[PDB]
RNA sequence: CCCGAAAACAGGCGGCCACCGAGGGCCCGGGAAGAAGACCC
RNA sequence: CUGGGGAUAACAGAGUCGUCUCGGGCGAGAGCCCAUAUCGACCCCGAGGCUUGCUACCUCGCUGUCGGCUCUUCCCAUCCUG
RNA sequence: CGGAGUAGGGGGGCGGUGUAAGCCGUCACCCGAGAGGGGAACAACCCAGACCGGGGUUAAGGCCCCAAAGUGCCGGCUAAGUGUUACUCCAAAGGGUGUCCCUGGCCUUAGACAGCGGCCCGUCGAGGUCAGGGGCCCCGAAAAUGGACGGGGCUUAAGCCGGCCGCCGAGACCCCGGCGCACGGACCGAUUGGUCCGUGAUCGGGUAGGCGGGCGUGCCGAUGGGGCGGAAGCCGGGCCGUGAGGUCCGGUGGACCCGUCGGUAUUGCGGAUCCUGCC
RNA sequence: CUAGUACCGUGAGGGAAAGCUGAAAAGCACCCCGGGAGGGGGGUGAAAAGAGCCUGAAACCAGGCGGCGAUAGGAGGGUGCGGCCCGAAAGGGUUGACCCUCCCCGAAGGAAACACGGGCGACCGUGGAGUACGAGGGGAGGUGACCGGGGUUGCACCGUCCGU
């Protein structure tokens, strides 16, 4: 499986390659998940942040979305929002991935791939905030 | 418009009947004393006491009447030690000794025992625990119990739950457990007279009741209860959104929950039945028995108010996870008088 | 052994053509030199050993993929699958 | 504080059996449980 | 009474906002003197869709009703509580 | 000469009226009576008018993933997730040493603040200070189930301005092969015609409606036939036909049936809050 | 056809449904079960055609056979393929199904590596080259048995019922 450390990547651009590799076909696992990056505005991200998490069905809350409040989740839901869910291909494509907090004693001992199109240093303006930060936000354990 | 709270609490949803009568503990508290945190007996009955007031407040100083329960607590049987580690997201289960010489009884509840797991089995895998804990990757230690039911002659099948040990050095808490098992462990030991405790059981049952009962819901005007209509609610809600919300008051089961109380006072610790107050040693049991319940012999809680459950009931105790600021002394107040008079 | 991988049908996200393929051959030279695989055929196998044999026409885009006929065509269970050339 | 292994990474631990038979249910005497089922002795 | 009509009213809904509810700009002044603590003419610019009108797109046997009792939920342009 | 249907129109642009929405006319492009490719979905906004099977090139638009094609190039702007909206279907008057530009005056080697010292000098001794106008953004800016740039998300962009380079993408256009139609012609029929040739960039959508040719059902006059070695009907299958349908195979069945020409008719059903029977 | 009958209404009056064993009753002797309707064996007849009787359709019900079937979203279909099952005859086919290899022609269309130059650059020009390829049209050599068709289902994309 391809191994992908995150510390130190944008966010959408890299969901947007590991989707295009699951439709290709790999699996893949990323490692490093909270230290990731999001541009913008500390307030204006963790609005929209909390709004998500404050979306629920009115008649019943067992059903209805259930936006995540943890790092590895986030991640995964990004990337999920990044394919065609609703059919077998894309199931079968986003059963395919898996997300980890930190680097597991498993993992312990390898070389990371990492990504280009995909690196904090692109960037020029320094607004940008920790995926860790809005988890701790959002008050999911880490 | 006019305005009023809702009807009944959305914070013990949803009231279905409990997944078990043995109740599970979900939170311990912070203790700095190694002690095992909890106990578990049998409910008896109810009587009064005179008192002298203790706590702060006014009426400090004088004679109360107080309302009381017993708890009738036979010697618990520790049979086994557990470690856990921290996993990814939680704590995980590392492994579990056992006690090679068990009640015959035990086996009602666990119908697969070992063999033959002689006591230098059991004792080679205490050393493997040992050098296991000894590292530096446990977390946590607890000790497995079972109640002995037959002692009181109630029942022969026991209950079998696990407990969790104060401080917060791994290798003391060992210490603790290694000196504990395989033995019988007393109230005595655990308890002290004073305290205020969290109480833990399951309700009455009371079966399908209605909205009336279940929510406190209003009767309707006569003019409805000669309809056909008294004891419903009005309506299941608006035209949009065109569906009924989980809000609305049901009928459904009532009774048999699972149910926390807060801050009940430990007033006395009592042996074989009796009681001493001034030098005398006097009965708790009534005369004729309590209602439903028979005569008290092993040892028994006195515990300030009331507690959730019905006579025989098993429940659950640990030590105020909760207190308030202005708690009453750890110490047995002054009474005055205990009644023993019939209760039917 | 040669072999691309099936990416997907073409046409546009609102229609496509079921006996055209788009292939992405995996050897970087031959990603480099797409163009010298035209009129080369290509073979694809069933879950039961059985052949379907395409023919590459012509190159689609610039990043090194070419478009292939089937006729009779491919099913679905093969967009994320191998193929070999010959 | 209440619900919660169908949490699709559909979990961990200990123990028993298999690779005739562990275990479970009907049945019998009864409630602290109960509309049928379920629960407990 | 019969036959029809949403080719056409009452009626809720859609549209619109003259009116309605809530605001703003500038500054004559009032406030012992001091526009702006407070009030703020005349004249100009708006938001909402909770009042009434205008129109006639929808329904002519969908339900044709007001008020009250009962039960649940949302908005803030906040009466009390911080 | 003969046979009709049409006498409620709508979208879009222009005019009168009206607070406006709407009302009344006007043009005659579209929908009605118009498939397909796009705008998220949209009767009438964009491309574009359709016999059948195939092969190619473009249009509208698009090229980070959803999703085919660029994480494309050069120069600049925005920091507010502003924006990511051709239209259908997007809030202003009034303000802003927020930033990027253009212009025109006035002081300068001792200027424009502060400072040692009451218009003055010794020092901080190098450029500064007023007016207009432009681009982007900001304030002005409050609503009711939980939520909408189509979504994910995007900050030297996956946004905006001025330009540029490649690629993807229709039934449109080019090409190969087949069907029909219109017109003309040659030859040929015991009745409304048939076989073949030539032309078709300038023939191939279609409601109301008009016209031509075919399929099928029951009876009559003629002609040619089949049938207990098994008619009609029924069940399941194969082949031909654009098709309405026809014919053959096997099984069931046990007494009548068909082709051609010419005539006749209570002659073809999914609907009528249709009628009868059955479920 | 036991019809202006049965049946409806105080009455004036209103008014149905219902055809067919077989050439011949040869209309089922005798046995076992069952309280009995009857069931199972045996018989008549060219054929059960069995009086609930010519033929005996559909809707509907049960069983057997085949395919699918408890993580999953559209008016129940359309295009393209894949998997399991049926495949005597009426369709093709040992006078050769299917598959494999090489050779010739070829519409519209139409590359690339590489070499030399222009452009800050994405790229372009010249030559290679009207070459490789190309819908179709033909021919030569090899292995030897299915293909077409039908039922059900899987994947991808499309598709908001009929009449007014």
């Amino acid at each position: 499986m391809r191994i992908i450390n995150a510390e130190g990547l944008i966010l959408g651009r890299l969901a947007s390659k590991v989707a295009k590799m699951l439709l290709e076909g790999e699996e893949v696992v990323i490692v490093n998940a909270e230290k990731a990056i999001i541009t913008g505005n500390r307030e204006d991200i963790f609005a929209k942040y909390k709004q998500r998490t404050e979306l629920r069905t009115r008649t019943n809350p067992r059903r209805g979305p259930f936006y995540p409040k943890r790092s590895d989740e986030i991640v995964r839901r990004t990337v999920r929002g990044m394919l065609p869910w609703k059919t077998d291909r894309g199931r079968k494509a986003f059963k395919r991935l898996k997300v980890y907090v930190g680097v597991p004693k498993e993992f312990e001992g390898k070389e990371f791939e990492t990504i280009s199109e995909a690196h904090m240093s692109r960037l020029a303006t320094p607004k940008y905030v920790t995926v860790g930060e809005v988890a701790k936000f959002l008050g999911g354990k880490f | 418009k006019i305005h009023r709270p809702r009807r009944g609490s959305l914070a013990y949803s949803p009231r279905k009947r409990a997944k078990s009568i043995v109740p599970r503990i979900r939170s311990w508290p912070k203790d700095s004393e190694v002690r095992m945190l909890g106990f578990a007996g049998y409910k008896a009955g109810m009587t009064h006491i005179l008192m002298i007031d203790d706590s702060p407040g006014l009426t400090k100083g004088k004679e109360i009447f107080v309302p009381v329960t017993i708890v009738e607590v036979p010697p618990l049987f520790v049979y086994g030690i557990r470690a856990y580690k921290q996993g990814y997201l939680g704590l995980e289960t590392a492994t579990e000794v056992w006690f090679h010489d068990l009640h015959k009884n035990v086996a009602r509840r666990i119908k697969t025992l070992p063999k033959n797991y002689n006591e230098e089995a059991f004792q080679a895998k205490l050393g493997q625990l040992e050098d296991l804990v000894n590292d530096g990757e446990i977390a946590d230690v607890r000790l497995l119990v079972h109640t002995q039911p037959w002692l009181i002659g109630l029942k022969k099948k026991p209950e079998v739950m696990e407990y969790a040990i104060g401080g917060d050095d791994v290798k003391a808490k060992f210490d603790y457990a290694k000196e504990k098992i395989g033995k019988e462990l007393r109230a005595g030991e655990v308890l002290h007279e004073g305290e205020l405790l969290d109480v833990i059981a399951v309700t009455k049952g009371k079966g399908t009741q209605g909205p009336v009962k279940r929510w406190g819901v209003k009767v309707q005007f006569h003019k409805a209860q000669r309809a056909g209509k008294g004891r419903h609610i009005g309506n299941l809600g608006p035209w949009h959104p065109a569906r009924v919300m989980w809000t609305v008051p049901q009928a459904g089961q009532m009774g048999f929950h699972h149910r926390t109380e807060f801050n009940k006072r430990l007033i006395a610790i009592g042996e074989n039945g009796k009681l001493v107050l001034d030098g005398n040693e006097i009965e708790i049991t009534p005369k004729g028995g309590f209602p439903h319940y028979g005569i008290v012999r092993s040892d028994f809680l006195m515990i300030e108010g009331t507690i959730p459950g019905s006579f025989k009931r098993i429940i659950r105790v640990r030590p105020a996870i909760r207190p308030p600021k202005k708690k009453p002394p750890v110490e047995r107040p002054q009474i005055t008088y205990v009644s023993r008079e019939s209760k039917q | 052994v040669r072999k691309a991988v099936v990416l997907s049908y073409v046409g546009s996200h609102e229609h496509r053509d079921p006996n055209r393929v788009i292939l992405k051959p995996l050897d970087v030279n031959d990603r480099g030199s797409a163009a010298r695989l035209i009129g080369r055929k290509v073979v694809w196998r069933t879950p039961t050993g059985r052949k379907l044999v395409g023919k590459i026409v012509r190159t689609h885009g610039t990043r090194g993929e070419v478009k292939a006929v089937f006729k009779p065509g491919l099913p679905g269970q093969a967009l994320g699958d191998y193929v070999e050339i010959l």
